[PDB]
């Protein structure tokens, strides 16, 4: 349907990112819905926003 | 005496992450007398405070129904936290305990299969249209069906069923004209479970040679 | 207290006059003091007397549980006769009754269609064979598998799903390996239910 | 084995509409307790159901209003 792919990907990769601890994982996901992703504040988390702060859930990942 | 009903989050809620789950904790059978009902949560032990009691409810039958919905966080669900649900009431000897969380078990991705009517079904004014969906585990899934990017809602799916190798599988069967069958109007099955990437996969289905 | 369950016979029973339909009356929760039971059977209001206690058991959770079967006519229950068990135990203050008789509405006959495997399922070891039965009141039915006259083994069968026109289908998914579909090999979908002529249909599936 | 012929004469003498109840059960119990097994064989052959169906039918004629 009329379903944010990215937006859900995010979640699914963040949600088994395996270096991550409780809170870290906890707050990534957090700012998918939260308003904290949506870097223009524009009510929609876009396609920007959602690869961007996998990016950042990524990098912290990968330097644990 | 009251009795109490702890339910699960919906299978589609704890999986996409723009849907909010709930568990929901039910007392029933509450008097007039002693209508007084308190609550307390629990997330693996620790209590918690963010959960909302919605007013009481009198049922046609002179009993109250007092509910209390406490939100989870996905992740939580899906790795496995158990949530507790403790009843207070007067009418009661002691508080009522209730605990669920999701299944235990090595999770195993869903098979998912879509078969066209049969060709005696072909003779009927309307067709089934049936989506297989086997070897998942645990048994929480939701399966809807589509056409044009749209939900087809004249379908029906069974409960999930405990196959031979400790796996489950059900079936989705939804009923159509069979003229927009035969129109080769193409028809989804989408699935969703949390062994499937980004929680969620489609099989097509349309008439074929 | 001890607690009763009074449970209807087999669809299969019912329906077959070859096999002996039952009903059967559970008492659970029988304490170790007061163990024994006493029941009384009557059917359309008259007791009976051929009903057989089966032993006590002891469950795991430190109960008994002590069941009477009671052997019945296939047509007394197709026609809708009642079954009472009263059960009588120290523990209990009075006896508990409970009754039960075939479910009532309008009889609707099963439609059965036999589904072959997805061709996408063609590249596993063992493949999918698919029994469709829709539209069928009451919900008590039974369904198994066979080939060349023989049952078949490895089949599950969904429970009874209420579909939007208030009539009842389900769905049968027998696994073979997929050298015995390739073969040619043909399998039957057996569906019994009250609805059907001989309260029995087979309908047949093979590659080709 | 299934006896396809024992189990049509059970589900047509069960639905004979003109016989009373106690006709119809009566016809049905000699499918199974050797009255109907007239060949002392100990198993209903085709012949002995057919013929017994046909001796209930036979009746459910004659009490047609
Ligand atoms: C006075 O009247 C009230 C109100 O009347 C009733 O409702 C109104 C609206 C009318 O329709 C009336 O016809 C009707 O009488 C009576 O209240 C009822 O009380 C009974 C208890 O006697 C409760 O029974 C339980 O029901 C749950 C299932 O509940 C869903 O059930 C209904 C749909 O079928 C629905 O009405 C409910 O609201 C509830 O809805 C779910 O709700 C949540 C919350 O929003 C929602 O998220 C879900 O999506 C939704 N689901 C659906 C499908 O809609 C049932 O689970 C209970 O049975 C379990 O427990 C038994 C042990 O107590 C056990 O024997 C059973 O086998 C079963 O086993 C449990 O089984 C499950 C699955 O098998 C398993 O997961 C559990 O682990 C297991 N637990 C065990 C074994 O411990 C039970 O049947 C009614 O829910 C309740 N009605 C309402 C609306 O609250 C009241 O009884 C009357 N009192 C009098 C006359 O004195
Ligand atoms: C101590 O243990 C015993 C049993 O040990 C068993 O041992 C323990 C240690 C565990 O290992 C268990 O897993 C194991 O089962 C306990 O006794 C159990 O007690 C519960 C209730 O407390 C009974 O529940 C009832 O179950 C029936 C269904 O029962 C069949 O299906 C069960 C599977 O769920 C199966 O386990 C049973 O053996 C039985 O199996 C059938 O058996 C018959 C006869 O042999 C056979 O012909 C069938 O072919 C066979 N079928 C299958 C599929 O196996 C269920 O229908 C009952 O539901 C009604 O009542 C509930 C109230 O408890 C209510 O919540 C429901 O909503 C439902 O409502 C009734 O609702 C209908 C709805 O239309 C309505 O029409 C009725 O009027 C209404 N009646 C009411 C409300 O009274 C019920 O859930 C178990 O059957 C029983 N198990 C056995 C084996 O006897 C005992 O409780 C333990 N003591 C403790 C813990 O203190
Ligand atoms: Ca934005
Ligand atoms: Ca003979
Ligand atoms: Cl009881
Ligand atoms: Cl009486
Ligand atoms: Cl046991
Ligand atoms: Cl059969
Ligand atoms: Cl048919």
């Amino acid at each position: 349907n009329k379903l944010n792919k990215e937006q859900q990907n995010a979640f699914y990769e963040i949600l088994h990112l395996p270096n991550l601890n409780e809170e870290q994982r906890k707050a990534f996901i957090q700012s998918l819905i939260d308003g904290g992703g949506d870097t223009n504040g524009n009510g929609y988390l876009d396609a920007e926003e959602s690869a961007n702060l996998l990016a950042e859930a990524k990098k912290l990942n990968d330097a644990r | 005496g009251p009795s109490v009903f702890l339910f699960p989050p919906k299978p589609k809620d704890t999986l996409m992450i723009s849907r909010t789950p709930e568990v929901t904790c039910v007392v029933v059978d509450v008097s007039h007398e002693d209508p007084e009902v308190k609550f307390n949560w629990y997330v693996d032990g620790v209590e918690v405070h963010n959960a909302k009691t919605k007013p009481r409810e009198e049922q046609y039958n002179s009993t109250y129904r007092v509910v209390s919905v406490l939100t989870v966080l996905h992740q939580d669900w899906l790795n496995g936290k158990e949530y507790k649900c403790k009843v207070s009431n007067k009418a009661l000897p002691a508080p009522i305990e209730k605990t669920i969380s999701k299944a235990k078990g090595q999770p195993r991705e869903p098979q998912v299969y879509t078969l066209p009517p049969s060709r005696e079904e072909m003779t009927k004014n309307q067709v089934s249209l049936t989506c297989l969906v086997k070897g998942f585990y645990p048994s929480d899934i939701a399966v809807e069906w589509e056409s044009n990017g749209q939900p087809e809602n004249n379908y029906k799916t069974t409960p999930p069923v405990l196959d031979s190798d400790g796996s489950f599988f059900l079936y989705s069967k939804l009923t159509v004209d069979k003229s927009r069958w035969q129109q080769g109007n193409v028809f989804s099955c989408s699935v969703m479970h949390e062994a499937l990437h980004n929680h969620y996969t489609q099989k097509s289905l349309s008439l074929s040679p």
